[PDB]
């Protein structure tokens, strides 16, 4: 289906194809951004810790802190999506 | 601690 | 100009007309999504303490946690605004 | 310390 493309990160390589992996099974289920969101944020909570963001949407611009090494920024398909570590 | 900018294409 | 329309808050009352004016001024300075949030970002980590994270887009959907009563999403006409602090 | 969704109309 959809194509992964990484655009900015700064994450463990393995971390990244885990993100990718928890935002496919997102698209594949949900279909509001918002709710794709919370399923990568809750993810991303549950297996390392808090306290993960988490943006979806196909138009947005950000400005944010992310703990080091802790930031991904990635397209799947059209959709693109921003997760990071702050908190 | 670090900062981005993202913008979507 | 454009038309302020808070969408959901948890902010003094008085911070939030203070994020529409951060908003209302970025708006009027910059034009890329992106840059309008850093300069939002930036004066309320420079006003209220670190840590503030911004979005700004027509289109996106969030699911972030953020320290309590430091939070605000709005709309500045068409844009959208998510203005939050945690970390 | 909360949590909050957003979606764009
Ligand atoms: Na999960
Ligand atoms: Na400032």
């Amino acid at each position: 289906d959809r194509k992964a493309v990484i655009k900015n990160a700064d994450m463990s390589e393995e971390m990244q194809q885990d993100a990718v992996d928890c935002a496919t099974q997102a698209l594949e289920k949900y279909n509001i951004e918002k709710d794709i969101a919370a399923y990568i944020k809750k993810e991303f909570d549950k297996k390392y810790n808090p306290t993960w963001h988490c943006i979806v949407g196909r138009n947005f611009g950000s400005y944010v802190t992310h703990e080091t090494r802790h930031f991904i920024y990635f397209y799947l398909g059209q959709v693109a999506i921003l997760l990071f570590k702050s908190g | 601690v670090y900062t981005k900018q993202t913008q979507t294409t």
